RNA sequence: GCUAAUCCCCCAUGUGGACCCGCCCCUUGGGGUGUGUCCAAAGGGCUUUGCCCGCUUCCGGAUGGGCCCGCGUCCCAUCAGCUAGUUGGUGGGGUAAUGGCCCACCAAGGCGACGACGGGUAGCCGGUCUGAGAGGAUGGCCGGCCACAGGGGCACUGAGACACGGGCCCCACUCCUCGGGAGGCAGCAGUUAGGAAUCUUCCGCAAUGGGCGCAAGCCUGACGGAGCGACGCCGCUUGGAGGAAGAAGCCCUUCGGGGUGUAAACUCCUGAACCCGGGACGAAACCCCCGACGAGGGGACUGACGGUACCGGGGUAAUAGCGCCGGCCAACUCCGUGCCAGCAGCCGCGGUAAUACGGAGGGCGCGAGCGUUACCCGGAUUCACUGGGCGUAAAGGGCGUGUAGGCGGCCUGGGGCGUCCCAUGUGAAAGACCACGGCUCAACCGUGGGGGAGCGUGGGAUACGCUCAGGCUAGACGG
RNA sequence: CCGAGGGUAGGGCCCGUGACUGGGGCGGUCGUAACAAGGUAGCUGUACCGGAAGGUGCGGCUGGA
């Protein structure tokens, strides 16, 4: 399945602050804003200069482990972009964001992708009306991405929609929160979202 | 002598980089088109029917680009790269559809056609194709 | 003879046949002669029949045979109205 | 339609029948440049009105003999012996080329 | 390994019955198994996975050394006394450390002189037999 | 070369010379220890290679290398054998596969177990 | 270990019968005709090809022959007579 | 020895057809015309002065074939000559039909360096895999064509076969009980053998399709489904949030410390599995009445998968492994060993302090997989058309002469073969590409769109190549 | 008449194998031919000779002076 490991180890190693536990994350016991070496033995010894091949691996685990994503899924939807038409770079990022577990995470409906994929999973998620439970749903422009109504008698999903009530969202976005609902509007351009990530680096991995 | 054009523009190559004024090919109506074609597409000044010894040729006049400054001041060449593509030994005849893209559009390619002697954006317009004469930029 | 038979495509549980013109003795899912339409039994689209009528007629006309199960969707989409 | 060739008799050295020799020419399918190839067609002749040297037609038809699928369609050119000389110059070169 | 029991069988004294179960404290013989050599254990294709105590307790009392003679039957010699290792678990092939020659251990003298037969007459081996060599010093 | 040269005469294809001849073009092929013995590698090295002369069903006789730290390999031992020559020892063109048919796994392999045919312990 | 097969062989076997017996009639009487139309006995000849005629076309009615066959068998049969009888005229009554 | 018919034959009718000969159109044996001759046929069913289902001859249709022709189709020239039914002719046999297919005779030809003959290997294509493309490789599954049905020969019946589950004969093998008989799993399952390796002696004719039948219906291992196998692709799970300047253990340590590590514990939340309930789409035709057995309208029967999917209620934190960590190449330290044991794809590593062996700790990579072996393409611009070379790196023939061949100066004209242009026919379906849509997504699958290279046909252009014609003197030859 | 094939006889091609044998590739004995004018410039086609590299004849090359 998903990486269901230790995950603050992943960021060390980066040595960029990946946002993968939600509540944490902002609190200084972020293992980042104490620790911002790779983990193992060997965290705290000088650096070697990183080969070619070196920057572009780290530069692709980053956007892959960002979404919490399995290589194979992740290299399909990369080959999806470079078959689609214009520019690899964004499409990918696009269709990285299109995702649904994603999507859920972007509307606040839960802290991390970890918690959001388990809520699609569980089924705590619809779609345009009916349940969708898989955490893969290529979602496209148009949708209504809400609660399940069946469901919102839930702490966890009240707590994180209680807290998303003024935050702006995804230009790409609009939020109903208290009625638990989520629009998916337009696919991202490349500046409406910053994340620690060349993507041309990736394209440059997969040129390998 | 086997291939009349080549030579052509091989005299022509030879000419440029040594930076002679002029040079002489002896005469053919279809060296005149591909001449007619240089000066208009302005990698010559232009030609004129000449005589040797009572023997038809044709003058072409060089051109070339300003002085330079440096270690080397032995100016730019016009014709930078101009070489046969159709050759006696081994014919080149393309259709509309695959003629080239000449340094994409920076230089030209000449064709003998079914309407005369055009260049790729020529041809393509007048939408034919024929014996890939040359590629000049 | 020729006949008008239904050629099924699609996959296991998810028939999706082809309204067919084709010479009898031929495989069922075999090179036929021409496409006349299609048919989605399960209905799971809109228009789950399409029949050109024009060429079922010409077909018809001249000797070919619609099995049991053929004519039924071919009536339906009336190729037989006066 | 029938199919129709231009070529040379090379002989009438039979009854009835005369050995056309038919040029085709094309592009070689990868180094591009024109080449010559030839074929022997093996024509009726029921008249016995063509001679060696006699550029001629012949016709796709129905079966004559074993490998006689061509009637000569009309005569183009006669005496065209020069050519004859091309392709029997070759078949006797053959006799050196032995081991 | 998995393996597909196909139909179930009764040996009685003049017919074959087919039949459809065994149940425990039963014999007969079973059809479709092809990986199972005597000594194994079948456990119900969900079932514990366990294995029943083998057998295991005799030790071969004679040996007797055999040579290939001359000579290349020795590799003709090996697969065959290969179809028997494990069917009829009783004798042994061993290889004597020093000087070894091939010593076909048998349980008795003439488990072992119809075992010598069956190389010779059935596996045909160009050999010879006698007694094996001794590991001396000096 | 002239264009028409080329024609007449072509390029020539290069045809490729199988590494591996007797395996018949298998994956693996099944055999049995004719000869097991050990043989001193070439220069620069310094060792006992263990290896074993194999009769394979594809009727070819190799010899093939035993991979790991201790065997049990004998005589008439039935083997499986797999592509890969050992740079050290000519004429040794495959290896033998641990833990198949007469073929143990390396006792108290931790690393890298499936190399060497040894099951995950406790 | 069973079939219809054999069914269709023993009906296979007897058609043969049919068959020959039918084909045997043709040539016998054919020749025969022939024969008489190059001695000639011109009468009796075409007076015979009739019969020859009439019973290669009979045959045609079933499996026996072909149609564009026994007009073949026919054709040869009449051209046969009529250039035989060509050598001693006289050709009467009517056939061809 | 008896006997019926839709079994066989004879006579009649002759729209018509078939054959010979003559004429007419046409042009290979196409279509008329007349004289002569030859040839048809079957009955059954009911509601019964009439329809249904069949029969016969002819013509046209439609679909399915036969045969023929152009071009395309692997390796070896250390295979260079091959051929007497051989090549053509005339006559005849034969066939649905051409043909040396076969036969008699006559002629002496036919093929080959543009590779005949011989040897090796191979079912061919749609496509598939790879590749920037050109190319290379490949034809499994699905679709089209071919070939075969234990090894061979043959013909029979038939619209169709020289017939997998039809017949005859020879062979080999096996098998039943002294004359003879039997068998043909390259059908569906399955056994056995071989092998590194490849499945259930399953369910159902409910669907679609096939044969027969007026229909009911019967048959159908086609087929629709089920089983086994990570073999492949795709989807999903083994949890989610919180949780110490950070327990125990283990590793490293300059003995200060560092690492595993928010990792675990523990807090809360969710709820794969399982439990109960409901429960399919695929199935409306054939059939019945009305209408007329038509058109049209109504009505009824039918589910192998399967009580499966799916929907609902309840509901337990609930599998992780494999490779690698000298360089290529991402990931480093301790101990053990000491050219031993061992590693290895290449360079190479191991001889006492090894990031290269073996364990450990840590780390990197993928994740129900990870690795290995074999093979194919790639990198190999390392057979170089795209796109390489040859003084010394491998490579100019020892030197001439010349055959075939490849190539060829200037001007004008004819033809338009290459070449170019447009139109049109073909380029099947599946696949590929783009677009939407159906299974909750995806794989899978459906519906539309785009069509190209190639060849057929029609028209068009004439610069270059071709060819034909006429002139020139700068090449070349001569005085 | 032809005809599966059976038989007789004589050829051709390819595969496997063979006492013995030729050199080849890979892992101590004798000399020192080549690389420095390598202590006789070297290499060379050929010829004869010698345990062995080699020597020498005739001509050739400079990749020697
Ligand atoms: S807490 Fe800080 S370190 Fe741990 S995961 Fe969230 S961001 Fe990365
Ligand atoms: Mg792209
Ligand atoms: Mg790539
Ligand atoms: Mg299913
Ligand atoms: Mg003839
Ligand atoms: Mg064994
Ligand atoms: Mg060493
Ligand atoms: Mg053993
Ligand atoms: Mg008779
Ligand atoms: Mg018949
Ligand atoms: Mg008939
Ligand atoms: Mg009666
Ligand atoms: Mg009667
Ligand atoms: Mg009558
Ligand atoms: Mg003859
Ligand atoms: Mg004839
Ligand atoms: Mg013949
Ligand atoms: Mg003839
Ligand atoms: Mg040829
Ligand atoms: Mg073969
Ligand atoms: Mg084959
Ligand atoms: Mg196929
Ligand atoms: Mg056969
Ligand atoms: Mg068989
Ligand atoms: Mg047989
Ligand atoms: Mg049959
Ligand atoms: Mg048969
Ligand atoms: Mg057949
Ligand atoms: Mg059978
Ligand atoms: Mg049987
Ligand atoms: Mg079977
Ligand atoms: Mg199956
Ligand atoms: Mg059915
Ligand atoms: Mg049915
Ligand atoms: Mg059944
Ligand atoms: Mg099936
Ligand atoms: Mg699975
Ligand atoms: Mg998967
Ligand atoms: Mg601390
Ligand atoms: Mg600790
Ligand atoms: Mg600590
Ligand atoms: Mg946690
Ligand atoms: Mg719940
Ligand atoms: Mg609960
Ligand atoms: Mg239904
Ligand atoms: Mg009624
Ligand atoms: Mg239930
Ligand atoms: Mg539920
Ligand atoms: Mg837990
Ligand atoms: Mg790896
Ligand atoms: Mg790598
Ligand atoms: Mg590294
Ligand atoms: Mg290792
Ligand atoms: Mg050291
Ligand atoms: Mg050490
Ligand atoms: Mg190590
Ligand atoms: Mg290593
Ligand atoms: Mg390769
Ligand atoms: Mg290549
Ligand atoms: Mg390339
Ligand atoms: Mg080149
Ligand atoms: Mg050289
Ligand atoms: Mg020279
Ligand atoms: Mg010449
Ligand atoms: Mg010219
Ligand atoms: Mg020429
Ligand atoms: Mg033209
Ligand atoms: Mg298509
Ligand atoms: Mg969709
Ligand atoms: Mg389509
Ligand atoms: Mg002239
Ligand atoms: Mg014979
Ligand atoms: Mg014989
Ligand atoms: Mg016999
Ligand atoms: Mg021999
Ligand atoms: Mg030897
Ligand atoms: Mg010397
Ligand atoms: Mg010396
Ligand atoms: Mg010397
Ligand atoms: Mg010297
Ligand atoms: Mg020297
Ligand atoms: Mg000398
Ligand atoms: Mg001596
Ligand atoms: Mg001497
Ligand atoms: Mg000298």
């Amino acid at each position: 399945g998903r990486y269901i490991g230790p995950v603050c180890r992943l960021c060390r190693r980066e040595g960029v602050k990946l946002y993968l536990k939600g509540e944490r994350c902002y609190s200084p016991k972020c293992a980042m804003e104490r620790r911002p070496y790779p983990p193992g033995q060997h965290g705290q010894k000088r650096a070697r200069r990183p080969s070619d091949y070196a920057v572009r691996l780290r530069e692709k685990q980053k956007l892959r482990r960002i979404y919490g994503i399995s290589e194979r899924q992740f290299r399909n939807l990369f080959e999806e972009a470079s078959k689609k038409k214009g520019v690899t770079g964004s499409v990918f990022l696009g269709l990285l964001e299109s995702r649904l577990d994603n999507v859920v995470y972007r509307l606040g409906f839960a802290v991390s992708r970890r918690q959001a994929r388990q809520l699609v999973r569980h089924g705590h998620i619809t779609v345009n009306g009916r349940r969708v439970d898989l955490p893969s749903y290529r979602v496209r422009p148009g949708d209504e991405i809400a609660v399940a109504e069946k469901s919102r008698n839930l702490e966890l999903i009240r707590q994180n929609l209680e807290a998303m009530k003024g935050r702006k969202v995804g230009p790409w976005l609009s939020l109903d929160v208290e009625g638990m609902k989520g629009k998916f509007l337009r696919l991202p351009d490349r500046e409406d979202l910053a994340l620690p990530v060349n993507e041309q680096l990736v394209i440059e991995f997969y040129s390998r | 002598l086997t291939d009349p054009i080549a030579d052509m523009l091989t005299r022509i190559r030879n000419a440029t980089r040594v930076y002679k004024e002029s040079t002489d090919v002896p005469a053919s109506r279809f060296k005149e088109e591909i001449l007619r074609i240089l000066a208009r597409e302005g990698f010559i000044k232009g030609y004129e029917r000449v005589d040797v010894d009572g023997k038809p040729y044709l003058r072409v006049y060089l051109k070339y680009g300003p002085r330079r400054q440096g270690p080397d001041p032995r100016p730019e060449q016009v014709i930078h790269h101009i070489r046969r593509i159709s050759k006696p030994g081994r014919r080149v005849y393309v259709g509309v559809k695959e003629i080239p893209r000449v340094r994409r559009g920076l230089g030209i390619a000449i064709l003998s056609t079914s309407k005369g002697v055009l260049t790729d954006r020529e041809a393509r317009k007048l939408g034919v194709g024929g014996e890939l004469i040359c590629e000049v930029w | 003879m020729v006949k008008i038979r239904l050629a099924r495509f699609g996959s296991k549980h998810n028939p999706h046949y082809r309204i067919v013109v084709t010479d009898a003795r031929r495989k069922r899912d075999g090179k036929y002669i021409e496409k006349i339409g299609y048919y989605d039994p399960r209905k799971t689209t809109p228009d789950w029949l399409k029949v050109d009528v024009e060429r079922a007629r010409y077909w018809l006309s001249v000797g070919a045979q619609p099995t049991d199960t053929a004519r039924r969707l071919l009536r339906q989409a009336g190729v037989f109205r006066q | 339609p029938k199919k129709v060739l231009t070529g040379v008799v090379v002989s009438d050295k039979m009854q009835k029948t005369v050995t056309v020799l038919v040029e085709r020419q094309f592009p070689h399918p990868l180094y591009g440049k024109v080449i010559k190839r030839s074929k022997k067609y093996l024509a009726h002749d029921p008249e016995e009105k063509y001679k060696l040297g006699d550029v001629v037609e012949i016709i796709e038809s129905r079966p004559i003999s074993k490998r006689k699928r061509f009637r000569v369609l009309r005569l183009v050119e006669s005496g065209r012996m020069d050519l004859v000389e091309k392709y029997l110059i070759r078949r006797q070169n053959y006799e050196s080329l032995s081991k | 390994r998995k393996e597909r029991v196909a139909r179930l069988l009764r040996m009685h004294a003049n017919h074959r019955e087919e039949v459809e179960e065994l149940k425990a404290g039963d014999l007969g013989a079973v059809v479709g198994l092809k990986e199972t050599i005597t000594g194994d254990t079948l456990v119900g294709e969900d079932a514990p996975r366990v294995i029943l105590e083998s057998i295991e307790v005799p030790e071969p009392v004679i040996d007797v050394a055999i040579e290939p003679k001359t000579k290349a039957d020795q590799e003709k010699l090996s697969q065959a006394l290969a179809r028997l290792a494990e069917e009829d678990p009783t004798f042994r092939v061993s290889t004597h450390p020093e000087t070894g020659q091939t010593i076909i251990s048998g349980m008795g003298e003439l488990h072992l002189e119809i075992i010598v037969d069956r190389l010779k007459r059935e596996f045909k081996v160009d050999a010879n037999v006698g007694k094996p060599q001794v590991a001396y010093r000096e | 070369p002239t264009i028409n040269q080329l024609v007449r005469k072509g390029r020539e294809k290069v045809r490729k010379k199988s590494k591996v001849p007797a395996l018949k073009g298998a994956p693996f092929r099944r055999g049995v220890c004719t000869v097991v013995r050990t043989v001193t590698p070439k220069k620069p090295n310094s060792a006992l290679r263990k290896v074993a002369k194999v009769r394979l069903t594809s009727g070819y006789e190799v010899t093939a290398y035993i991979p790991g730290e201790g065997h049990n390999l004998q005589e008439h031992s039935v083997v499986l054998i797999r592509g890969g020559r050992v740079k050290d020892l000519p004429g040794v063109r495959y290896h033998i596969v641990r833990g198949v048919y007469d073929a143990a796994g390396v006792k108290d392999r931790k690393k890298s177990r499936s190399k060497y045919g040894t099951k995950k312990p406790k | 270990r069973n079939l219809s097969a054999l069914k269709r062989h023993r009906q296979s076997l007897k058609r043969r019968l049919r068959n020959k017996a039918k084909k045997s009639a043709i040539k016998t009487l054919s020749k025969k005709a022939i024969q008489l139309a190059q001695e000639g006995k011109a009468e009796e000849a075409l007076k015979i090809m009739r019969k020859a005629e009439s019973l290669i076309d009979k045959a045609a009615k079933g499996s026996t022959l072909h149609k564009n066959a026994a007009a073949r068998r026919k054709s040869r049969l009449m051209r046969k007579v009529r250039q035989l009888l060509e050598a001693a005229g006289a050709p009467l009554i009517g056939g061809g």
